[PDB]
């Protein structure tokens, strides 16, 4: 009964990963894109920071 | 941690004397050592610097060629050697440890120093006030000034504030004019700009009375101010 | 034929120098220049290894590339039958670049052997793991001896002018001991002994331990004998002729120099075998290994 | 028998049901939404600093919180704490086990953690009174090699091992307060959420799992790679993560709609990924391949925007600062390099 | 120099001292020999380990040379994920006890222990990280092999073999069927040695093999190769 007990534990896990809510893919893509747009100024590597304000200047 | 220092006493003006501190309870071989001198009922003055690895040595302009510092890492013992002692060498001497790397807190632990008596350009820092009377429970402020700008180009401001309670050795209170040393309450603070700075205390307590001192560490020599006493 | 330098000498500027030596030297020039130039190009841009044995070999290449660019002026000196028409200043530069870039070929040729004697006979020795910063201290402390021995031939009024037109030369028959002939004898006799000893023990240790069964451990033994075979060919002729020169000079004096007419013709032939060594080293040491 | 057969069968149609449920929630693709926006230009980044001093292969680096210090680990038997501005050496720490695979830097700055191929995780104290760095804790209890470690706060740490388990540890307590089990193959990497509430882990069975620190439970399982998973990390927003694999592919996974977001792969690449990391705005994704050089792709358009080609061997580790000031790459040639 | 404060110079000094200590530490690590040990289980791995004296380590010295043995028996993990950490070792030492063909492992009564050892040696010998790495093959527990072989010819595990069933021809055949597994034959050498549990040579053998590997490495460093 050990094997069927292990199958019981596995099917329990299967039960409890099928009890979640789902959203659409378009909504998640839009959220990712919007977060990317709204922070397009505080990142030196994307918008090249002028060489007058960078402590790694050669 | 402790730096038990010995070697003081009374000396004829023409004579030699050695001052040795023994370091127990830390990694002495990774710590730059200094000697700082204080005169009776006066302020204090820097003396000498020897770094980690015996690479750089510095003397005060008034002690050149007549003092000699030395180190011993196998047994964690540091010496200073004196041969010419004019009458103005009567003082006491405190040996200070410090370590220099990004974020370190130099002049962190101070020791106790020893007393030696003798038979009878530079930035300037001045503390105009000599005593501010106050009763416990309100704000207190002390002000210090420098002969020029101490803000180095790198961004730091090598100004130090530290205290001497009546009847004992000093201990760091503020390093780099804004930062608070480890083991002291948040009652203390330090602000300033350019060449004018102020130490400040919000809530006074019976342990807060003492004599306060300012120092700069931008270049050599290291120069103090006068001693600003507080009275109840 | 007798002539008077500071000493009593009897140079023999004669014929048959003019019709063979320049065509001999032109090919050696165009091949030594090429070979050592490509060796230098390889070691300057295409060698990221830079371990202690490839920096004892780059220096050999720089030392024997210099005694190549020193050739064309000698071709013009020989073509027009011993007339030195380039003034006094080059008669120091060229006679210094010959006497320096030859001893510096021999010295860097004799370190690339003691280096192997240790990599085989005495392996695990500390010397096999020296840094390439403590090796480019003795690859510069060894140029010092060459320079410091070839300086005292710069402080002379060198172009000798007489009835003979401007010989620029310090190899000449005479009767006074010039200790810069002993620095010919020694510079050939010592490296040969060292090279022979090292190669002999290398080969005799590499079979007493029975490694002498692998296919590509024989090509190394043949290439260890190849380099030592081309060190007697290129140098011994010009040496033995000079022993003959001193032999004649002691048997009879500098009285009737007719005696020497033939033998001095030999020297400036047997010397051209020494320029040979600088154009087949970029193969015996560089690509064929 | 009949019971075993029926229970295995039931497991099978439950797996089928879960697969059908993640298929049923898809109606669009990332690329279709994102193809319109203008692409970033050629990302020309030059080596502004070159940290040298390791004598062997390097496996792990981690940036400091201030975005000025960092730590690195190599087979020489040394951990090293660097100053990125002045190229100074702040700290050098020995180790007892030369065979290390991971190290991490505390979010405050008081401690570091190192471990690998020994079944241990060691915690060292940086800001001590004594002036040196000394070992504070030896977390023991796994039965495989330790692959990754991350600090949660000054008292909690999460580890993943090769024996197919993840665990949560309490440094002061010295014992596991939660064990996360369920991977078939060896677990190779993990990343913590921005707010320290959930963490993802990726394993040799070509799958990753999302975990609940408080519940110690596998909330989601993610599949799609053809081979092992070598490295993982969250998006800065905390609702996506990026997977690096051993079949010359990188992938993006969502949490709310647990699907495949995007795949980053080029036919000229046939080697393995060793590390991934994200940008300050999450607009660029850095991947360290073992074709000796690093790639900088658009984390939003699945294009290639730049290359960091300055290494002469396998690229192992990679990191980005908390403000976006620099990126740092280590490699098997024993050289660290800072790009701006 | 002129732009640095009095506190920056001390930091530079500290970094320089750290540099010198790193450099001094990394040189003593290059005067030691790395040997990786493998075997099929109770194939005499433990007995050779006790003869010479998580991941296990062993250290020994013999005629002024330092050897390190890295025993990875108990890892029990996916070997392809941790094997390249040993890419630059000097030698591999592979132990198989040659009286272990009739006695089959507990896993199977039919597939013998010798077939498993052959699988292991074949898999290790053609690894991509060991194309220039030499192997020392120890064949252990020889005395018992004659007792086990005289009761039944090698036909049980070597049915296609024909021999009068003496120790010499049997052991020699086993060694052949072992060294024929190599697929390099030009950038790799295999050193085979027959020994019992106790010995007075298993130490000289490894000395000799590693001396050979070192001399070849040196000659390659010359370029005389
Ligand atoms: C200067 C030299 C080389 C003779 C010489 N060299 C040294 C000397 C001493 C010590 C030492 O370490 C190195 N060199 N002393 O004399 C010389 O006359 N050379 C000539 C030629 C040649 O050499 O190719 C071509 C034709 C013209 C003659």
């Amino acid at each position: 009964t050990a094997s069927i007990a292990q199958a019981r534990k596995l099917v329990e896990q299967l039960k409890m990963e099928a009890n979640i809510d789902r959203i659409k893919v378009s909504k998640a893509a839009a959220d990712l894109m919007a977060y990317c747009e709204a922070h397009a100024k505080e990142d030196p590597l994307l918008t090249p920071v002028p060489a007058s304000e960078n402590p790694f200047r050669e | 941690v402790q730096l038990v220092e010995s070697g003081g006493g009374l000396v004829q003006p023409g004579g030699s004397r050695k001052l040795s501190c023994s370091a127990s309870g830390f990694a002495f071989s990774s710590f730059g050592m200094h000697w700082v001198r204080q005169a009776p009922e006066k302020g204090l003055e820097w003396v000498a610097y020897i770094s980690s690895g015996s690479g750089t040595i510095y003397y005060a302009d008034t002690v050149k060629g007549r003092f000699t510092i030395s180190r011993d890492d196998p047994k964690n013992t540091l010496f200073l050697q004196m041969t010419s002692l004019r009458s103005e060498d009567t003082a006491m001497y405190y040996c200070v440890r410090s370590i220099y790397y990004y974020g370190s807190s130099p002049f962190d632990f101070w020791g106790q120093g020893t007393t030696l008596t003798v038979s009878s350009s530079d930035i300037v820092m001045t503390q105009a006030t000599s005593s501010v009377p106050v009763t416990p429970g309100e704000s207190v402020s002390i002000s210090c000034r420098s002969s020029k700008s101490l803000l180095h180009s790198n961004g730091n401001t090598y100004l130090y504030w530290f205290l001497q309670r009546p009847g004992q050795s000093p201990q760091l209170l503020i390093y780099r004019m804004s930062n608070l040393a480890s083991g002291v309450p948040d009652r203390f603070s330090g602000s300033g700009s350019g060449t004018a700075f102020t130490l400040t205390i919000s809530r006074l307590e019976a342990e807060d009375v003492g004599v306060y001192y300012c120092m700069q560490h931008l270049e050599y020599p290291l120069t103090f101010g006068a001693g600003t006493k507080l009275e109840l | 034929f007798l002539e008077i330098d500071k000493k009593n000498c009897c140079v023999f500027r004669d014929d048959f120098i003019v019709k063979v030596l320049p065509p001999v030297l032109g090919l050696e020039f165009i091949f030594g220049l090429l070979g050592n130039g490509l060796a230098l190009w390889i070691f300057c841009f295409h060698l990221k290894s830079w371990k202690s044995s490839r920096i004892f070999l780059f220096n050999l290449a720089v030392a024997d590339f210099l005694l190549i660019i020193c050739l064309p002026f000698l071709m013009d000196n020989y073509v027009r039958r011993w007339d030195w028409k380039f003034g006094d200043i080059p008669c120091r530069l060229m006679l210094f670049m010959l006497a320096m870039n030859r001893q510096g070929s021999i010295i860097f040729l004799t370190v690339v052997a003691v280096d192997r004697y240790f990599r085989v006979v005495h392996p695990h020795h500390a010397l096999n793991k020296i840094s390439n910063r403590t090796a480019a201290i003795i690859s510069c402390l060894l140029w010092g001896i060459t320079i410091g021995l070839t300086v005292h031939l710069l402080k002379k009024k060198m172009p000798i002018q007489n009835g003979g037109a401007n010989l620029c030369s310090s190899f000449s028959i005479c009767h006074t001991f010039q200790w810069h002939e002993a620095m010919f004898l020694l510079e050939f006799f010592l490296p040969l002994g060292i090279i022979l000893f090292c190669s002999a023990r290398i080969i005799w240790s590499l079979r007493q331990r029975q490694m002498d069964r692998h296919a590509k451990i024989k090509r190394a033994i043949t290439f260890i004998m190849v380099v030592a075979i081309v060190f007697v060919i290129c140098f011994l002729p010009s040496v033995v002729v000079r022993i003959r020169i001193f032999w004649l000079l002691h048997t009879s004096g500098t009285q009737n120099c007719e005696v020497y007419r033939s033998v001095d013709l030999a020297f400036f032939i047997t010397l051209s075998f020494t320029y040979m060594n600088s154009m087949l080293d970029p193969v015996v040491y560089y690509f064929s290994s | 028998g009949s019971e075993l057969d029926q229970l295995r069968q039931e497991a099978e149609q439950l797996k089928n049901q879960i697969r059908d449920a993640r298929k049923a929630c898809a109606d669009a693709t990332l690329s279709q939404i994102t193809n319109n926006i203008d692409p970033v230009g050629r990302i020309q980044m030059r080596t502004r600093r070159t940290l040298r001093g390791h004598l062997a292969k390097i496996y792990a680096m981690h940036w400091g919180t201030d975005s000025r210090l960092l730590v690195s680990a190599s087979q020489d038997g040394k951990l090293i704490i660097w100053d990125s501005y002045t190229t100074n050496k702040v700290h050098a720490i020995p180790l007892r086990s030369s065979w290390v695979m991971t190290c991490a830097y505390a979010p405050s700055g008081n401690y570091v953690a190192c471990g690998g191929l020994d079944n241990i995780c060691s915690i060292y104290n940086l800001k001590t009174r004594e002036g040196n760095v000394r070992v504070s804790r030896e977390l023991a209890g796994h039965t495989g090699y330790l692959s990754c470690c991350r600090f949660l706060d000054d008292n909690q740490i999460v580890t993943s091992s090769g024996d197919t388990t993840c665990a949560l540890w309490d440094i002061e307590t010295g014992q596991q307060t939660t064990t996360f089990t369920g991977h078939t193959g060896d677990v190779m990497s993990l990343s913590l959420a921005p707010d320290t509430r959930l963490f993802v882990s990726g394993a040799c069975d070509a799958s990753a799992k999302l975990w609940d620190v408080r519940e110690g439970m596998c909330r989601q399982t993610f599949t799609g790679h053809e081979s092992d998973i070598n490295a993982i990390c969250f998006f800065p927003n905390g609702n996506a993560f990026a997977t690096g694999s051993d079949d010359a592919t990188c992938r993006l996974f969502d949490l709310r709609a647990d699907q495949e977001l995007m795949t980053y792969s080029h036919d000229n690449i046939i080697c393995g990924i060793t590390s991934v990391s994200f940008s300050k705005s999450g607009r660029l994704l850095l991947a360290g391949y073992d074709d000796f050089n690093c790639n900088v792709w658009d984390a939003l358009k699945a294009d290639r925007a730049g290359v960091l080609a300055g290494h002469d061997n396998r690229v192992s580790c990679l990191g980005v600062t908390d403000d976006g000031m620099a990126v740092a790459t280590g490699s098997w040639d024993s050289f660290l390099k800072i790009w701006n | 120099g002129c732009t640095l404060s009095a506190e920056d110079k001390a930091a530079v000094e500290r970094s320089k001292m750290i540099d010198r200590n790193l450099r001094e530490d990394g040189e003593k690590a290059a005067r030691e020999v790395k040997l990786l040990l493998l075997g099929a289980g109770e194939s005499g791995k433990n007995t050779i380990v006790k003869q010479m004296k998580g991941i296990v380590e062993t250290h020994f010295t013999f005629k002024d040379l330092h050897f390190k043995m890295f025993d990875v028996g108990a890892q029990r993990s996916e070997r392809k994920k941790w094997i390249h950490c040993f890419e630059g070792v000097t030698a591999i030492i592979f132990c198989v006890a040659l009286s272990d063909y009739d006695l089959v492992l507990a896993e199977d009564e039919e597939m013998n222990r010798m077939h498993a050892s052959m699988k292991l040696f074949d898999s290790i010998c053609n690894n991509k990280w060991f194309t220039d790495t030499s192997i020392i093959l120890f064949l252990n527990k020889k005395d018992l092999f004659e007792e086990k072989i005289k009761k039944s010819p090698l036909t049980i595990c070597y049915p296609e073999y024909a021999g009068s069933n003496t120790y010499e021809e049997a052991a020699a055949y086993i060694q052949c069927q072992f060294e024929d597994l190599n697929k390099r034959k030009d950038t790799k050498e295999i050193y085979t040695h027959f020994t019992c549990s106790t010995d007075t040579k298993n130490v000289q053998f490894v000395f000799d093999a590693v001396t050979d590997v070192i001399i070849k490495n040196n000659l390659k460093d010359c370029g005389l190769f």
